[PDB]
């Protein structure tokens, strides 16, 4: 949980 | 994770469903419901993704009558980037270097993803997927 | 973003924290008070980030009169994505194709947090908010 994509 | 990066049911579902069309592109159009059954995604969720994919001109629907969805352009046509790109959507300066260290992390992902196309998915999925006389490993 | 990324909280403001405690590294201990300041972040997330980092071993406490906080390790020993690493925490076998795509993504992005240490960071930071003469830029 400490970047995501889209 | 180590990153703890984590993908979004929309672009997994969408790459996923966008994988099943063109490992069944040569043999023709494929139901929306066998696309699900295959990928294990539910049906109403992947309507609505085809129906963006279909605006964006990356899958067509045909009548026919053992009819169904094709892709609409050939998979080496198609980078998983593009993919990824149709589904997403006082004042004063003060330039921070974090920010660009995050700017640096995008654009490797812009390259990673612009660089596969579904052609390759093909490629890896036949070679990683396969089996063989036990003497040629 | 044109792929989406999104940047969690901790991510940003533990980056922007431990930069900022960087900047101070050869002045000394700087209050939490002053980084929510400088880095417009609010205390009380500041100070549950900070003992995250305390515990693993990135930051220490000083108890001077400029008591307060500083890095535990240099700057040039601190790579973005070892701050990354302490904030982040019937059957059947079929390979997906997909999935080793996005283990294509994850590793980019390791490489790139690996390739990026406090002290490149403070670098890059002395280079872009300069000031000169305007005849030296090319
Ligand atoms: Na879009
Ligand atoms: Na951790």
């Amino acid at each position: 949980a400490a970047a995501a994509a889209a | 994770g180590a990153m703890g990066l984590k993908v979004s049911t929309k672009g997994h579902y969408g790459v996923q469903a966008m994988f099943d069309l063109a490992q069944h592109f040569g043999e023709g159009p494929v139901s929306l419901k066998s696309i699900a059954e295959r990928q294990g995604l539910s049906e109403p969720y992947l309507e609505q993704l085809i129906a963006v994919l279909r605006k964006a001109g990356l899958v067509k629907s045909v009548r026919g009558a053992q009819g169904g969805y094709i892709l609409a352009r050939e998979p080496r046509d198609i980078k998983v980037g593009d993919i990824i790109r149709v589904l997403e959507g006082s004042l004063k300066f003060d330039f921070s270097v974090t920010k660009s260290v995050w700017e640096k992390v995008k654009k490797s992902i812009e390259e990673v993803l612009d660089s596969i196309t579904l052609a390759d998915m093909l490629k890896d999925a036949e070679e990683a997927q396969m089996a063989q006389g036990y003497m040629y490993y």
